[PDB]
RNA sequence: GACGCCUGCCCGGUGCUGGAAGGUUAAGAGGAGCGCUUAGCGUAAGCGAAGGUGCGAAUUGAAGCCCCAGUAAACGGCGGCCGUAAACGGUCCUAAGGUAGCGAAAUUCCUUGUCGGGUAAGUUCCGACCCGCACGAAAGGCGCAACGAUCUGGGCACUGU
RNA sequence: UUUACUGCAGCCUGAUAUUGAAUUCUAACCCGCCGCCCUUAUCGGGCGGGGAGACAGUGUCAGGUGGGCAGUUUGACUGGGGCGGUCGCCUCCUAAAAGGUAACGGAGGCGCCCAAAGGUUCCCUCAGAAUGGUUGGAAAUCAUUCGCAGAGUGUAAAGGCACAAGGGAGCUUGACUGCGAGACCUACAAGUCGAGCAGGGACGAAAGUCGGGCUUAGUGAUCCGGUGGUUCCGCAUGGAAGGGCCAUCGCUCAACGGAUAAAAGCUACCCCGGGGAUAACAGGCUUAUCUCCCCCAAGAGUCCACAUCGACGGGGAGGUUUGGCACCUCGAUGUCGGCUCAUCGCAUCCUGGGGCUGUAGUCGGUCCCAAGGGUUGGGCUGUUCGCCCAUUAAAGCGGUACG
RNA sequence: GGGGCCUUAGCUCAGGGGAGAGCGCCUGCUCGCAGGAGGUCAGCGGUUCGAUCCCGCUAGGCUCCACCA
RNA sequence: GGGGCCUUAGCUCAGCUGGGAGAGCGCCUGCUUUGCACGCAGGAGGUCAGCGGUUCGAUCCCGCUAGGCUCCACCA
């Protein structure tokens, strides 16, 4: 429950992943939840699916 | 000077970033009416500028850009302040 | 701060001099005694 | 310049 | 400036449109008051009513200017440093820092940029990389069949060039 | 051409006359509104109706906006112009032992300050080294010597000053009114010194000194206005308006002897009068660069400076490059690259003859003598040059107005 | 090559009497606090009693020109 | 023709002025990973362009041969 940098108040999810090789993690806006941010950066082409 | 400078020096704001981002949010007002982040200021204006769940309403006595505490809260005075 | 002055005499009325002084130091006004050649004696003057 | 151009 | 798909951001300054809350307002009205003369009061030097004659202070007195909003297929503009792998973070500044689509271009100094094709050999040409000094969306952007006494490359035939 | 200056049309907006009467009304005024007549007539006029109406239009005055249109300005020096820099005053050097003396020569300051840092009278002598001292250590303040000045002299350079012009106290305003014999500089305008007289002073007993600061910069004409004084004039007379004289004020007139109170740019659409007094091309003079030739010698070269290269430096030749100057040409010297035709000098690319080789032979390296002859066909680019392809005995450098 | 503006904490920038912000690092305190590490103020040398503050030069980083034959 | 810098693994490149040859990408081996081609260690590959001189060892120093970039002036 984060405070916004202009003053207003909007949620944040943030998702820890922890599958060895496979760990990530990224944070969420919690209402259309697209990825604002990863910790690693992952390509179309290099891991396909779920693309960070 | 500028809104987003005046709030810098001022030590309201302590990032010019976010100063320009509340006030392009529609946020503060000058003499009663709406302005953006560069509405130039007077040394006797009515800043009506909005927190989070703030009103707080300051005074502007002077314009120096100083980047110094020793110089900076001196130019605004506090009237009233309201919650909600 | 250095202005130009003039010395009028107290006694005959009309301004026979002129000087300078410094305002910051100088603020009241002067009275230095000079000569006046209508009166053929040395007055006071004051500045005017 | 010194363009022969007389005419 | 056929046609097809589009024409992103910025109203800070200047133009255009709308608005007098408040100042600045000209001529014209208005006449306070102050000089000059003198019928006369005055021992001296001055004071002076009624007129005439100059200067005219306050008070009124529109557009316009300062100001406030919108308007960019109006004029016009669309930035720098340091990191991190276009994109994101820190800072200065402005009104905001170039979106899509193109890109060594009728735009590129370095420069004959690099690679490939074409030729035995290609500072020209063609297709890509972006490293765009200094492309860029109606001073339009990118493509485009047909068309051109247009410009620039390459082939066949042809010849005293 | 424009946010150069100064203005003109055009447009907008007020006042005033047409222009009346209580928002309203209508006789003024206006209808490229309708019917009739002149009248054979979409001109005009008159007559009726209707619409607007004291508005508009027009005349006069005023303020905005106004390149749309005019008249002009937009400096000079300059090793050509543009650009950069500078423009007035003071100090030193250049300046050649009087004075003066230039360059876009070498160094710096000034557009002030001080009622005292001015005048007089009376006293005193500075900065640094050491020793000793408690907070003092290299230095705050104090005593001593050695101290002719290594200090200070408002501000900055020179000259000068401790018989002090340098520091400290008392009293004062000479930081003066009218002047001024005689001089210095010399286009003028202007600038500077000055004994001494009179009137009134200040200090000092008196002699005496004082007409600003130790000196030399700190400032600008005239015109036009402002202020104060005036037994000056004042248009017939008396006044007044005004002018004169004296004192004084208003200049980054800073391009500082100041054109006007008021002024920026483009011309590759350009024109005229002149200049080789002045640039671009090619000649001329120099050679900083440029191309070659040398001197010394550390060293590399297995030992070895000199087979061959050659550090750090040193000396030259040539006028082919880039430059410098502006001598010749601006009443014309056509300038690049190619085509055609060549000619000349070797500092020689090959061919010919040699020396030394770390030259076993072929092929080579370096240095001599030698211009007789020959020193190519293309792809790219306007290109010289340059890169590449294929040859060749080699595909040489330059000069001849870069023939 | 010639004019103009700067070289200041790790980064970006304000600033004659002795110099600072935001971010980056800490310190205890449950969206904001009150404090600390780091500065040859790019360097040299002159004017005085001291220079980031005034000047003559060296390196560096931006901006505008380098036109006429 | 004149000066300079290099030829190093399949590719791009360091190796300090002689003290004994490597980084990344690339190819295999093994481990590990619940799962999204996200991880680790261990191996090769070089006469350091080719030859021969120096010294105890040479990419480095030296001589002799193949190569590639730079570096050189216009002009009106």
């Amino acid at each position: 429950k984060s405070r916004n940098e202009i003053g207003d108040e909007t949620v944040r999810k943030l998702y820890v992943e922890i599958m060895g090789r496979h760990s990530n993690i990224i944070l969420t806006d919690a209402a259309e939840n697209v990825i604002i941010d990863g910790l690693k950066h992952l390509s179309p082409s290099m891991n396909s699916y779920r693309t960070v | 000077m500028r809104l987003d400078k005046f709030l810098k020096v001022s030590r309201l704001i302590k990032r010019r970033t976010l100063a320009k981002e509340v006030a392009d949010q529609g946020r503060i007002s000058i003499n009663g009416n709406q302005a953006k982040a560069s509405s130039d200021v007077k040394p006797g204006d009515e800043l009506t500028v909005r927190f989070g769940q703030k009103l707080v309403t300051v005074q502007v006595n002077e314009l120096k850009d100083t980047t110094k505490k020793e110089e900076a809260a001196n130019m605004y005075t506090i009237l009233k302040e309201e919650k909600l | 701060m250095r202005v130009n002055i003039t010395l009028a005499c107290t006694e005959c009325g009309e301004r026979n001099y002129i000087s300078k002084k410094n305002k910051r130091n100088n603020p009241d006004r002067v009275e230095f005694k000079k000569y006046c050649p209508r009166d053929k004696k040395s007055t006071l003057h004051r500045e005017t | 310049a010194a363009a022969a151009a007389a005419a």
